[PDB]
């Protein structure tokens, strides 16, 4: 029930992306819905930073590192029904080979 | 880190203060990796901007040369082209 | 080659006027196409304090300072590009009349 | 500042963070050179106007007469004509 | 002496009143001409909310309170300016009221 | 205000949140009396809809039963008829 080492280097690796291709406006309903993060967590991602969409998303993928083992396919499936399907896909395919190349 | 790479650093320290905004360069110091969260945590939980900066060029002091290249690439990445070009003549090779 | 104090103390002394005339709306696509910000700099200034066009003109000549020594020049190309040549006369008068008065 | 001022800003602190905002009266310290971009930051980051009031006032006291009476003026050019007449006293004359 | 309390009171009491009779389409120019605002803050009472005459009404009486003891009264003097001699006799000789009683 | 009046809000936060336009009601509520310019300001500096509802609420649930009341007379005299009667159960006995 705690975030392996190779998923929170995939969050740091790909920080840029996620910080610059997140959409976090239909995020929330689903994010509560699917339990992924508790309510107080989430009063504090919209709150951080500026309330600015970019630091949203970055203290939401910082805080996403202390979520647990299934973070990543829970917030990738988030990502799916929300439609931000590209970005899905894109976490999903590294992730995996990200996997698959660890002997 | 090394000689005139930390001592380039030090020389021109004070722009880089008063000028950098440490938002946009630890983002891309942190998808290089030579940054951490903890770290970033530190230094986004400053006053000011120039505290940032001078939290943020303290940590890179204490880091290694890789993390000197990846905070040029970010000042770079980021359209700081003076400050980037002002740091360029102090790239080990190491 | 950062942005010399001469500059600065022009930025700052004439904040009012600058403030009060600045027409930043057909500003943003010029300063884009200059380099004077990247794009998220750019929506990140236009979302500072309540939105305003007095607001978004504070934060952009306090931001300004940060972008080099040819920042402010290239500031009032911009200002000239978009058809704000009274404005942009003043900031040139005084800032050739402040180099060369120094000492 | 001299005591006389300080006392006298002190004494109104409440009466004006009640109704100031920051926003007006930054640009015209700004512009009279008595107050910096850092400063300036440090206020803005306050989530309320009370508060941005009060860091503002927080940071002119540690200044000198000049900064207390470019805040005067600052309060007078943008019609808080009252709050300046409350300041107006405790203002350091020139001998 | 910054607005007193029975003032402050008055506005708040009666606010839905204000804030559904008032109308604005005329009030800026006089309430510049009276000195409880300057332009800029004008522009951004205009500015706020939606854009709508309630919600610009709104911000109107919620600024109103920062300008000063006599912002009231002047304030109505303007209602009394631009033909709203009803809803400016009402907020007087309510105030008028208000001013005789005591504790 | 009384356990029950707070279990009855908390029973329809969710069913509130969703629905309700801040600004009619914050008018009536500070017509009332029950609702500051503070407070207000701290619900209207909220970026979304749901986000003041959620501040509102919140603030309510510190308050008194006078308060509770003021906020079912605003939902009712402003269209929400379904959520007044969600409301109505949790009224404070009168006395």
């Amino acid at each position: 029930a705690s975030m392996d080492e190779a998923d929170r280097r995939l969050l740091r690796r790909c920080r840029l992306r996620l910080v610059e291709e997140l959409q976090v406006d239909q995020l929330w309903d689903v994010l509560l819905s699917r339990e992924l993060f508790r309510p107080h967590m989430i009063e504090d991602i919209q709150r951080a930073g500026s309330g600015s969409r970019r630091d949203q998303a970055r203290q939401l993928i910082i805080d996403l590192e202390t979520r647990g083992s299934q973070a990543l396919p829970l917030f990738i499936s988030c990502l799916e029904d929300t439609g931000q399907d590209m970005l899905a896909s894109f976490l999903r395919t590294n992730r995996q080979a990200a996997k698959l190349s660890k002997p | 880190m090394d000689a005139k790479a930390r001592n380039c650093l030090l020389q021109h320290r004070e722009a880089l203060e008063k000028d950098i905004k440490t938002s946009y360069i630890m983002d891309h110091m942190i998808s290089d990796g030579f940054l951490t969260i903890s770290e970033e945590e530190k230094v986004r939980n400053e006053p000011t901007q120039q505290q940032r900066a001078a939290m943020l060029i303290k940590m890179i002091l204490k880091k290694d040369n890789d993390s000197y290249v990846s905070f040029y690439n970010a000042l770079l990445h980021e359209g700081y082209k003076d400050l980037a070009a002002l740091l360029h003549d102090g790239i080990p090779v190491v």
